[PDB]
């Protein structure tokens, strides 16, 4: 298929937006005015690449198919006076005059509402000048204010509207131990209610697990945000690399669909990244292909806090980009499935796909990570995940039994109800994944 | 929530008040004269929280003075940054309050109401979106008490869905200046539970104990206390005016801090405090700030932290400084000492950062805590009351302006309700 459009709700969802799309332009080289400059044609910077996401314009100039919604207006205008400023249409930037707080309720019900419209029309004229739609891209924040509430709405409304089109959403999850919003499981509890039934994919990052990352393999004394949107954003354009470029097995998201999604629900595959390699050590790695797979399935190259040894792997996905024999990787994945710590359901026989794309990585100017010839990520549906779901839940029951924060959620229209009925889907969903996951 | 409008009452809060607008004109770049000295992108946008831009680029504070005393007022006009304000704001009667919270509530306070209402409802036709309102005054006073209740009161009552955060100084429990403090307190909390969305309570006494403990002063002056105060507000609507990682409103504070609409009040800490000449033998570092934060000397209400749980916390940081270095540190705090907080809600403490360094400092942190220890406070003050009430000491300033024993029995009622629903939640 051929384009795709990128929506940021959110603070981080916008900062990450921000990352993300100027990996692209590095990976297609395109200059921050939106010229093609930095090598003028193919795919990378060709109407390969250029087609899912940028949009060509007149004179040449290349406008990135992306849409910013955050009720604060603070973060879009920083945006608006930083390099990258130049880079997209002034009217695709969306500022709301007041915030939601974290409260999922106001950018729902309330504040939300207010952008709602405005924001889907300039889907629906975007989508017009889309010539073959494939799909959406999201970048959330859970347990938010404006990610939350304005983006389980948007993405509501979205999949209303269009509805057989693939809805992707790249979700920054809440902390097992480590957490900056008093609130948040709340909204992370009402907002998957709604996610679950409208999301086609999601895939979740704890920020706990990328700072072990960075701090861990990449030796980062003093990671920022900026970095772990860095990371993040890598996974992100590894997932499209197939989209963008030729290669040996080319794979589309309605096969990520497909071979990672057994059932309707059970969509949240975990996300790994193996070659994270310190500059420091960049000249004591050999890279190779079996090297790489054993990375993956090492916790510590993890981006989510949940042990996957603790459950049973149902479907997994690797996805290799440069350099790489399909012989070789067809083998390590034979090596790692001889393991047995995968502990593979019995439905599965294989339940490993591997897609492989001829181009190699590239890392942004502000990361430890080196540049390598080859690189992976493993997208994996595992039963271990319900721990988090478990968690939150924990978090939750705590605070809902003394009615805790209620009533600053009542007061913007709505119901108690509403709580018990959203942590009640929430535990059909972890009692669904358990008994599947178990006996598949 | 862009616009905010600031509000100072009696002596104590026109000082304070002074103080305040001295710090963010400082932080601003803004000469004493209304004509900006430095603008840049961080300062000159967000100019427009405190400020409205006058003709030809002079820029004038949205901000209300309002006493009973001349004296104080008219010092303001011929102080150096007497300039800044529009001579508009400054409203005051003749005949002061003495200390009577009855006579600024009603009867002498209704001397002037109604031209501070026309002058507030001005600046709120002025603002593209108001934000919420800052009320300076002190607790115990006669015109700050009872008029600053009674504006607060005419404000809710116009726009109720507008922030009321109120900074209150408090009665000391160690020798106050003045002598029916208790009756004009306890009057005024009966309103302020009603009213106010966030109140930060401030004692005058642990400021001193600030000032001479980890200071080493000699002979400390009222400004010095007003610039504690300053920072402390100052540091709260920092990510209002300035961009950062984690950015906050006074929404996102009320949300944090307040599990139940009786639990509005707050002790407040600042970091770093150290003595003049071992600066040099200092190191700023984000642990170090935490431990000055936490520490009960730094408490700047004379309750006892230890003593009591912590419900909420909203830490603050601003300058160089690593989100994930204050995850570390937080959480070590909540680990380590995790006795003083409560076990009902798993997140104790959220965190914000705000890249921009208060000035003389690479690195600061202000520290929001709802903690059950504030009870002690208002048990001390209403032993007090009630021994006075007791022998009916007093009374017949207060009655002889309309007041009756049933609305200062209706207080006490409230008073002790508020300790036993703090004593509830301690648990
Ligand atoms: C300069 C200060 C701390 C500091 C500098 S380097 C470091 C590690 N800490 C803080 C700043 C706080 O805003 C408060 C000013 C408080 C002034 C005092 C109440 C008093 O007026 C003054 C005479 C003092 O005692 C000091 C001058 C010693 C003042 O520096 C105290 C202090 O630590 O302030
Ligand atoms: N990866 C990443 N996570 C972030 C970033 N900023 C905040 N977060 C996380 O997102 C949550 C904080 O959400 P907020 O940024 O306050 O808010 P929001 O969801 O964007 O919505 P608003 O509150 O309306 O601005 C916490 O889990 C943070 O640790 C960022 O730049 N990157
Ligand atoms: N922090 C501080 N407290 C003050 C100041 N002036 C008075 N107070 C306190 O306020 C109380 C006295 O009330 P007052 O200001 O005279 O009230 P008014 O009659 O309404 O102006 C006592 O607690 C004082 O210590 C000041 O400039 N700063």
């Amino acid at each position: 298929m051929r384009e795709v459009i990128s929506i940021n709700v959110g603070q981080a969802g916008c900062q990450i937006g921000n990352a993300c799309w100027e990996l692209y332009s590095l990976e297609h080289g395109i200059k921050p005015d939106g010229h093609l400059e930095d090598g003028l044609s193919k795919p990378k910077g060709g109407e390969e690449g250029f087609s899912t996401f940028f949009h060509e314009t007149g004179y040449g100039k290349f406008v990135p198919r992306a849409i910013y919604v955050d009720l604060e207006p603070n973060v879009i205008d920083e945006v608006r006076n930083g390099p990258y400023k130049d880079l997209f249409h002034p009217e695709q930037l969306i500022s709301g005059k007041e915030d939601a707080a974290n409260n999922y309720a106001r950018g729902h019900y309330t504040v939300g509402r207010e952008i709602l419209g405005d924001v889907l029309d300039r889907i629906r004229k975007l989508a017009d000048q889309c010539d073959g739609l494939q799909g959406f891209l999201f970048t959330h924040s859970l347990g938010g204010g404006t990610g939350s509430g304005l983006g389980s709405l948007l993405l509501e409304e979205l999949s209303a509207e269009y509805g057989k089109k693939s809805k992707l959403e790249f979700a920054v999850y809440p902390a097992p131990q480590v957490s900056t919003s008093v609130v948040e499981p709340y909204n992370t509890v009402l907002t998957t209610h709604t996610t679950l039934e409208h999301a086609d994919c999601t895939f979740m990052v704890d920020n706990e697990a990328i700072y072990d990352m960075c701090k861990r393999n990449l030796d980062i004394p003093r990671p920022s945000f900026a970095n772990l949107n860095n990371l993040i954003a890598q996974v992100v354009s590894s997932v499209t690399a197939s989209l963008r470029f030729d290669g040996s097995l080319n794979v589309d998201l309605n096969e990520f669909q497909t071979n990672l999604v057994p059932y309707p629900r059970i969509h949240f595959p975990l996300v790994s990244y193996s070659p994270v390699l310190s500059k420091s050590k960049a000249f004591h790695e050999s890279n190779s292909v079996s090297e790489i797979t054993n990375a993956c399935f090492e916790p510590g190259n993890q981006m989510v806090k949940c042990d996957p040894r603790d459950g049973k792997y149902m479907a997994t996905c690797l996805l290799y980009r440069g350099d790489v024999v399909t012989r070789d990787v067809q083998r390590a994945v034979e090596q790692v499935k001889n393991k047995k710590t995968v502990q593979l359901v019995d439905w599965c026989p294989t339940g490993f796909k591997i897609g492989i794309c001829y181009e190699p990585p590239t890392a942004t100017p502000n990361s430890q990570l080196a540049t390598v010839d080859r690189a992976v990520c493993m997208l994996s549906n595992t039963t271990s995940i319900a721990e988090a779901w478990k968690r939150i839940d924990r978090k939750f029951d705590l605070m809902y039994a003394k009615r805790a924060f209620v009533h600053w959620y009542v007061g913007e229209g709505m119901e108690e109800g509403e709580f018990t009925e959203a942590r009640e889907d929430l535990a059909a969903l972890e009692r669904d994944y358990i008994e599947v996951g178990a006996d598949s | 929530m862009r616009e905010i409008i600031h509000i100072s009452t009696g002596q104590c809060g026109n000082q304070i008040g002074a103080a305040f607008w001295e710090t963010i004109c400082g932080e601003h770049g803004l000469d004493f004269n209304g004509t900006y000295h430095g603008h840049d992108d961080i300062q000159k946008e967000r100019l427009n929280v405190y400020f409205n831009e006058a003709s030809s680029g002079k820029w004038v504070p949205r901000s209300i003075n309002v006493d009973l005393e001349p004296g104080t007022i008219d010092a303001v006009r011929n102080s150096a940054i007497g300039n800044l304000f529009r001579p508009d704001n400054y409203i005051f009667g003749q005949s002061s309050a003495g200390n009577v919270w009855a006579k600024g509530h009603y009867t002498e306070g209704a001397e002037l109401v109604d031209s501070v209402m026309d002058v507030i409802r001005r600046e709120a036709e002025g603002c593209d979106s108001l934000q919420g309102f800052q009320i300076t005054h002190s607790l115990g006073g006669g015109t700050g008490s009872g008029m600053g209740t009674l504006l607060i009161s005419k404000i809710r009552e116009e726009f109720p869905d507008r922030m009321m955060a109120t900074f209150s100084v408090l009665p000391s429990p160690k020798t106050s200046d003045t002598v029916v403090e208790p009756y004009n307190a306890t009057l005024s909390v009966h309103q302020l539970v009603e009213h106010s969305d966030e109140t930060f309570c401030i004692d005058n006494e642990a400021l001193y104990d600030i000032c001479q403990r980890t200071l080493k002063l000699n002979q400390p002056s009222y400004g010095d206390l007003n610039n504690l105060v300053s920072s402390v507000m100052s540091g709260v609507t920092t990510s209002l005016r300035y961009p950062g990682q984690l950015n906050s409103d006074l929404r996102k504070l009320a949300v944090n801090l307040v599990p139940f609409p009786r639990l509005h009040f707050f002790m407040v800490g600042y970091a770093p405090l150290t003595a003049i000449g071992s600066q040099s033998f200092r190191s700023l570092t984000v642990p170090e700030l935490t431990q000055q934060m936490f520490d009960a000397k730094n408490m700047m209400a004379a309750a006892d932290p230890r003593n009591g749980r912590y419900l909420t916390v909203a830490a603050f940081f601003r300058g160089k400084v690593s989100v994930k270095e204050v995850e570390d540190e937080m959480h070590k705090v909540q680990s380590k000492n995790s006795d003083y907080f409560v076990e009902w809600i798993p997140n104790n403490v959220q965190t914000a950062v705000c890249s921009v360094a208060p000035q003389g400092l690479d690195m600061a942190a202000t520290f929001i805590a709802n903690s059950t220890s504030i009870q002690e406070l208002f048990k001390r003050v209403g032993d007090q009351f009630s021994a006075m009430f007791k022998r009916k000491a007093f009374l017949h300033w207060y009655t002889s302006e309309g007041m009756d024993e049933l609305e200062f029995s209706e207080a006490e009622s409230n008073m002790n309700d508020l300790v036993s629903e703090y004593q509830q939640y301690q648990e």
